[PDB]
């Protein structure tokens, strides 16, 4: 079973460089291409470039010609690839692939932005035969926040929503949950709020009040 | 560079029909070895993307033989079959005929399902962050389609204006429906100089607008 494993998303600020791993396990790294992608936000995909692991040649589209730098090493099965003068315009979740099109890298998040690391707040949506409730997460610094519910024991019928830019700068979104109404008297619901860049880990407890 | 251009942003269809993808492109993919070197890829909600054609015509291990494509070697078809509630998702051809290579800009898959009225609940702000100094009212519409609808606020039956945020999920891979979250930020001096609080929803599932309201301290 084969895998290419890319490294974690990054907050950068602008003017620096960043770069990206991608590893390589179940196959051969050195006889196939590695392709990049870039997607931004709500957008659609664009090429990058490709190396040989094998010999180390590139082709690069000329778009990213000076942006760009594609290496890899042989001894560890990873392909990296650097970007420099880091600017908005390259924030975007950047994708390797393997050459034939059916391997894909789970992709990396790039956030370029001078601003701090936040952690969000995160308020009850109390429930007052279905009942709907939920947990507003608030004023968060980069993207992205994971929701779970019942440490992942409720699935069914659980919208996270996309979050939303603030006009202050930082991020906000809600996860909500319909249930029997006769389970609020029962059942405890918890939402398991995560944001990795600051370390946040909140686990509400959602009560009807 | 080759251009790759796909008209339709987006396509209808009733679950159990076909529907076609169309993509052109600037410079005929055909190889002189015979190959005509078009890939069609789709890509899921929050997933990398994932092979579906090679060489435009050739179907990838493991997609469903209700997916085929053809084409010129300047126009392709990608043509699914039996069309399921879980192929909904954003369908990309590319090009690696030359470099640089090339993609199409997408072409998202809709389900056309029933017409149905969102589910509308509203949320006053927890006690919680009232203390913090701020306000946060939240409107949930639940589990409806088409994706179009319109949410006002009401505060003392005055509409509002320039203070809420709206969030919509992508449409749903088993039952096909959207849900939207509005949130109305007030500071919490603002908040508490008011009683009614309402969201009125519009919809084509609904005859006339669906008001859900609550009375501050009750
Ligand atoms: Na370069």
């Amino acid at each position: 079973q084969v895998q290419l494993q890319q490294s974690g998303a990054e907050l950068v600020r602008p003017g620096t460089s960043v770069k990206v791993s991608c590893k390589a396990s179940g196959y051969a790294f050195t006889n196939y291409l590695i392709e990049w992608i870039k997607q931004r936000p709500g957008q659609g995909l664009e090429w990058i470039g490709v190396i040989n692991p094998g010999s180390g040649g590139t082709n690069y589209n000329e778009k990213f010609r000076v942006k760009a730098t594609l290496t890899a090493d042989k001894s560890s099965s990873t392909a990296y690839m650097q970007l420099s003068s880091l600017t908005s315009d390259d924030s975007a979740v950047y994708f390797c692939a393997r050459g034939g099109g059916y391997y894909w890298g789970q992709g990396t998040l790039v956030t370029v932005s001078a601003a701090s690391t936040k952690g969000p707040s995160v308020f009850p949506l109390a429930p007052s035969g279905t009942a709907a409730l939920g947990c507003l997460v608030k004023d968060y610094f980069p993207e992205p926040v994971t929701v779970s519910w019942n440490s992942g024991a409720l699935t069914s019928g659980v919208h996270t929503f996309p979050a939303v830019l603030q006009s202050s700068g930082l991020y906000s979104l809600s996860s909500v949950v319909t249930v029997p109404s006769s389970s609020l008297g029962t059942q405890t619901y918890i939402c398991n709020v995560n944001h990795k860049p600051s370390n946040t880990k909140v686990d509400k407890k959602v009560e009807p009040k | 560079d080759i251009v790759m251009t796909q008209a339709a942003p987006s396509v209808p269809v009733t679950p159990g029909e076909s529907v076609s993808i169309s993509c052109r492109s600037s410079k005929s993919l055909l190889h002189s070895n015979g190959n005509t070197y078009l890939f069609w890829f789709l890509q899921r909600p929050g997933q990398s993307p994932q092979v579906l054609i090679y060489r435009m015509s050739n179907l990838a291990s493991g997609v469903p033989d209700r997916f085929s494509g053809s084409g010129s070697g300047t126009a392709f078809t990608l043509r699914i079959s039996r069309v399921e509630a879980e192929d909904v998702g954003v369908y990309y051809c590319m090009q690696h005929l030359e470099y640089p290579y090339t993609f199409g800009s997408g072409t998202r898959l809709e389900i056309k399902r029933t017409v149905a009225a969102p589910s509308v609940f509203i949320f006053p702000p927890s006690d919680e962050q009232l203390k913090s100094g701020t306000a946060s009212v939240v409107c949930l519409l639940n589990n409806f389609y088409p994706r179009e609808a319109k949410v006002q606020w009401k505060v003392d039956n005055a509409l509002q204006s320039g203070n809420s945020q709206e969030s919509v999920t992508e449409q749903d891979s088993k039952d096909s429906t959207y849900s939207l979250s509005s949130t109305l930020t007030l500071s919490k001096a603002d908040y508490e100089k008011h009683k009614v609080y309402a969201c009125e929803v519009t919809h084509q599932g609904l005859s006339s607008p669906v008001t859900k309201s609550f009375n501050r301290g009750e």
